RNA sequence: CACAGGGAUAACUGGCUUGUGGCGGCCAAGCGUUCAUAGCGACGUCGCUUUUUGAUCCUUCGAUGUCGGCUCUUCCUAUCAUACCGAAGCAGAAUUCGGUAAGCGUUGGAUUGUUCACCCACUAAUAGGGAACGUGAGCUGGGUUUAGACCGUCGUGAGACAGGUUAGUUUUACCCUACUGAUGACCUCAUCGCAAUGGUAAUUGAGCUUAGUACGAGAGGAACCGCUCAUUCAGAUAAUUGGUUUUUGCGGUUGUCCGACCGGGCAGUGCCGCGACGCUACCAUCUGCUGGAUAAUGGCUGAACGCCUCUAAGUCAGAAUCCAU
RNA sequence: AUUAACGAGAUUCCCACUGUCCCUAUCUACUAUCUAGCGAAACCACAGCCAAGGGAACGGGCUUGGCAGAAUCAGCGGGGAA
RNA sequence: ACAACCAACUUAGAACUGGUACGGACAGGGGGAAUCUGACUGUCUAAUUAAAACAUAGCAU
RNA sequence: UGAAGCCAGAGGAAACUCUGGUGGAGGCUCGCAGCGGUUCUGACGUGCAAAUCGAUCGUCAAAUCUGAGCAUGGGGGCGAA
């Protein structure tokens, strides 16, 4: 047992919730929901997203 | 074969009719077989559905793929406020059947218990049992003492009458569930001094039912109303091209014989059918004053079983509960009666052990991320509140 | 001797009933296979044969090397595009659905895997472990 | 194309019959390494069924909607598979014949309107039938089966062709019963119970071990117990995932309109992304017990019939069978 | 006999696409539904529970059995050879 | 090959910009390889058949 | 979309051939109204209607559509049949 950090937000993944998606290119990506899914597959930039942890990184928040 | 090609039946003929209960808390049809040789005790009890939620455990069956890693299953909690004993049944063997001989009540009922006996408790005298507290009153209680005397040497069957503590949950009701529950054990003697000795003092779930139990769950199923046949029955949908209606069964019965007959699937009730639910292990049997509730040896988070913004539709719970694995028939706020079971485990998965690793507590009403109001704010810093 | 069955598979979502096409994983020449039937599949009106990761199944190929074409052969799904749960509930799926050409002992026609595969696909199928890369 | 009629008379069901079709017996010439009867059984011969087609014309001509397919229920046994057994030209494995037994199953496709057939593939198996050749106020209309049209043969011609093509309106339930659910007067109201009767539900396979062991000269090659799963079916549930969006919840955006761009109206929900609750999917999760009486069969004691032998009196075990929980 | 272009003509295949289908689920509007008002028609020997028998050879009535308890509402498409 | 005062549309080029979205609603061809048949446009069985049927130009008597 | 006719340039010994424009022909083409009526064998089918309604569809500069006046009258008329 152990906790994730969904790579597009950096949510908390406790076991059972959210999704794992295998991309062809053999990389592995988890998400705590299906909106940070859609955003991910609508190819969408992680820090162009307010509400994500890698935008409040950059913006010093 | 003039059934081109056949195939299994739709639905149980072992289910019908199938139409609205007749009751709406479910009722044990049968108790235990009443070994003679083990101690006196209670074979039932009754809880209110609170909701589900999600665990992780190391599961333990040699031989399975998983033997020892963690697997996440679904529970159900069930709020079980400890229940009074009000009252004392006797039940003589005849040619015909079982018959109810005497009851005897205990003194000084609750308002919860005498809601049950009116429609307009509003408006009423409550003069229920108030010539009946004389009996215990009058002649040192003697009425009483012959009731009791008869049911030690007449009845072969008895049984107490149980009484639910609907203040103590979060809903609207305030009529308690009363119950019969059938005192398994040793001798008619034992039985009477033990149900005797039970009046109006509460029973816990602890005592009736241990952590690693198998127990069957008896409730009345989710309701729907008047719906079709493709629902009550799943038969096949027609071609889009039918003309009157897609959710049909085409042929209800040959020509001969002449009527439709009671094993052709029809619309009606769907829903709201008395089900009994058997082999459910139960997993935890939590404390109403703890404050550890849901807290394991690994999570040592002080946390309560009721998951973040409270249970869905249902509310906080501050009793006692039972965490019992898989789902159970019934809706949220259901009065639901627990059972023991009427088998004989033998099976490795019944007599396994279990032992929790994790609960879920993160909420319900979404996708929930945080397993405790202190975890969120860790996580999010500070807020503009 | 016996049939082509994964003895021992756990339940999983199928999502690859017949009449489909993946992708072939591997370097046997072909590039598509045509899903005409799942190995131990029993008997319901009207329910069409489907298959998971780690099934075996009987294809065809429709685009690869002519010799190839006009055959049948059994086949191990390795990858699909369906979200299905282990028993850890973690649910997980892939960018395509993707098999391999194997022989009726379950030995590889192939050598080299190209891409994920899946971990039922595996623990199943020894020769796809020993060949495949990155398993998850 | 029309009228008066006909069930005095055909085409579809039903009724009698069973040649024909199908199925089952008796005898024993032969086949089977020798050996009529393990398995077959010619020449003969006795039957049964009404799932084939005939024969007939009893009912229907002031009409019983006339093929097939889809859907759905139930019944039969002449048992394909599964349960338990007997026999073999049964060493093992595979297979063949037979007994109880219809409890439970008997598939996905290419061609054809097809029944049928023939292949591919899976499967424990892909058994055979009935219910007005079940089922058109259940559907469809592919065929058949009006009127249009084409071709070949036939006819001088109009026209004919179980010869071939293409296009061709499928009506009504609100009545009674039957079924499915839902109320309900009389015996004061209410709570807690009993259980007559009715229904009844489970199914099958694969891996590990047994074990490369028993058996067998090699090749080959099991099963009982015990676990672990899965197929079909059944009941339930909404923690997770997936679906659904009038939460018209928030955001984005197109064209107009409100006079200064905030906030809104309209485009029958303008469109797009996300979307909680609720509902919901072997697209998700959980669960599905055990007595007793037997059938075939193998036995015990034991006469009839001083010997014997499962039966005659008595009696034991025993099937997915019957009854009950 | 062959034909470019054309065809709400007939036929076969391939790509894309999709609830046709595996296997169904959900949403909206208007009905159906309940109420106030208004208010028909087809049809109708008499009526309306079965099993078997016989009978003009497929009965609601006959014979022998099974049985059988007021009054009703919403659906339904087996029967009334409707 | 100039200077001054007017004019309303069309086309082209470049920075910047945005959750890479932009004919953002509306409006708005699915395509290909063939076979049979009629050349094509046109016409008819109002109220079950729009067709390969009729007609047509051309040819012939 | 772009036929005749017309303008300019280029190539060639010549015959003549190319390129860019202009022009606006066709029982041409996409498509709105009108006209029609292919499919859903959709709705309705004691209907709104003794033939209508919805979507989809055919044609759309002409052998297109159409009003009024007039002619043809029953073994007769009229008929792209
Ligand atoms: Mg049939
Ligand atoms: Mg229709
Ligand atoms: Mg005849
Ligand atoms: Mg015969
Ligand atoms: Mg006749
Ligand atoms: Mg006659
Ligand atoms: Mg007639
Ligand atoms: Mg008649
Ligand atoms: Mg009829
Ligand atoms: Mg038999
Ligand atoms: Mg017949
Ligand atoms: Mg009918
Ligand atoms: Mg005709
Ligand atoms: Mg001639
Ligand atoms: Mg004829
Ligand atoms: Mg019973
Ligand atoms: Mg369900
Ligand atoms: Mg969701
Ligand atoms: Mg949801
Ligand atoms: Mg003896
Ligand atoms: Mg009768
Ligand atoms: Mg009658
Ligand atoms: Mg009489
Ligand atoms: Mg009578
Ligand atoms: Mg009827
Ligand atoms: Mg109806
Ligand atoms: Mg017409
Ligand atoms: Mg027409
Ligand atoms: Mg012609
Ligand atoms: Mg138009
Ligand atoms: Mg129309
Ligand atoms: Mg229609
Ligand atoms: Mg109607
Ligand atoms: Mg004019």
């Amino acid at each position: 047992m152990r906790t994730y950090d969904d790579t597009f937000s950096g949510q908390r993944i406790y076991p059972g919730k959210g999704k794992l998606y295998v991309r062809g290119d053999s990389k592995i990506f988890r998400f705590q929901n299906g909106k940070s899914e859609s955003l991910f597959l609508q190819r969408k930039n992680p820090r162009r997203i307010a509400w994500t942890v890698l935008y409040r990184r950059q913006h010093k928040k | 074969s003039h059934r081109k090609y056949e195939a299994p039946r739709h639905g149980s003929l072992a289910y019908l009719p199938r139409k609205r209960a007749a009751r709406h808390r479910g009722k044990v049809k049968s108790f235990p077989k009443d070994d003679a040789k083990k101690p006196v005790h209670l074979t039932a009890a009754m809880g209110y559905k609170a909701g589900m939620t999600t665990i992780v455990r190391d599961l333990d069956r040699p031989g399975a793929k998983a033997h020892k890693k963690e697997v996440v299953e679904a529970v159900t909690i069930i709020d079980t406020p400890p229940m009074i004993v009000v009252g004392l049944v006797g039940y003589i063997e005849t040619p015909r059947g079982l018959r109810s001989l005497t009851t005897v009540w205990a003194e000084h009922l609750s308002d919860e218990v005498k809601r049950r006996f009116y429609k307009n408790w509003y408006k009423s005298k409550k003069k229920a049992f108030t010539k009946y507290v004389k009996k215990h009153s009058d002649n040192n209680g003697a009425a009483i003492t012959r009731e009791l005397e008869r049911i030690k040497k007449y009845c072969t069957v008895v049984r107490v009458l149980a009484h639910t503590q609907i203040r103590k949950t979060p809903l609207k009701q305030k009529k308690a569930h009363l119950m019969e529950i059938q005192i398994n054990g040793g001798s008619v003697a034992d039985k009477v001094e033990f149900g005797h000795g039970l009046f109006e003092k509460p029973v816990s779930i602890d005592s009736i039912f241990e952590k690693d139990e198998v127990i069957d769950v008896i409730a009345v199923t989710k309701g729907h109303g008047f719906t079709g046949v493709t629902a009550r029955w799943g038969t096949k949908k027609l071609p889009r091209k039918t003309h009157k209606g897609l959710r049909k069964v085409a042929c209800i019965g040959a020509w001969h014989p002449s009527h439709v007959q009671w094993t052709v699937a029809r619309a009606g009730q769907a829903g709201y059918h008395h089900r009994t639910s058997v082999n459910h292990k139960i997993y935890r049997i939590g404390k109403g004053d703890a404050e550890d509730s849901a807290a394991t040896e690994v999570d040592v988070t002080k946390k309560k079983i009721t998951p973040m913004g409270g249970f869905v539709r249902y509310g906080e719970i501050n009793n006692d509960f039972v965490m019992v694995k898989g789902s159970v028939p019934g809706v949220k706020k259901r009065v639901m009666t627990l059972r023991k079971s009427m088998f004989v485990h033998t099976s490795r998965k019944a007599l396994e052990k279990v032992e929790l690793k994790w609960i879920d507590t993160s909420s319900e009403f979404g996708h929930g991320a945080f397993q405790t109001p202190a975890e969120k704010k860790q996580f999010q810093g500070t807020l503009k509140k | 001797q016996s049939r082509g069955a994964p003895g021992g598979k756990l339940k999983m979502t199928l999502g690859l009933p017949v009449g489909a096409i993946m992708n072939c994983a591997d370097n046997s020449g072909a590039r598509n296979l045509y899903i005409i039937s799942v190995k131990g599949i029993g008997a319901r009106l009207n329910r069409l044969p489907a298959g998971g990761v780690g099934d075996m199944v009987m294809a065809t190929v429709k685009k690869g090397k002519p010799e190839l074409r006009k055959k049948v052969h059994p086949a191990v799904i390795v990858r699909q595009s369906k979200p299905w749960k282990r028993f850890d509930g973690v649910f997980l799926y892939f960018e395509d659905n993707a098999g391999v050409i194997v022989n009726p002992k379950g030995e590889m026609k192939g050598s080299a895997i190209t891409g994920p595969v899946g971990k039922e696909a595996a623990e199943l199928w020894p020769r796809i472990a020993s060949n495949s890369g990155v398993v998850m």
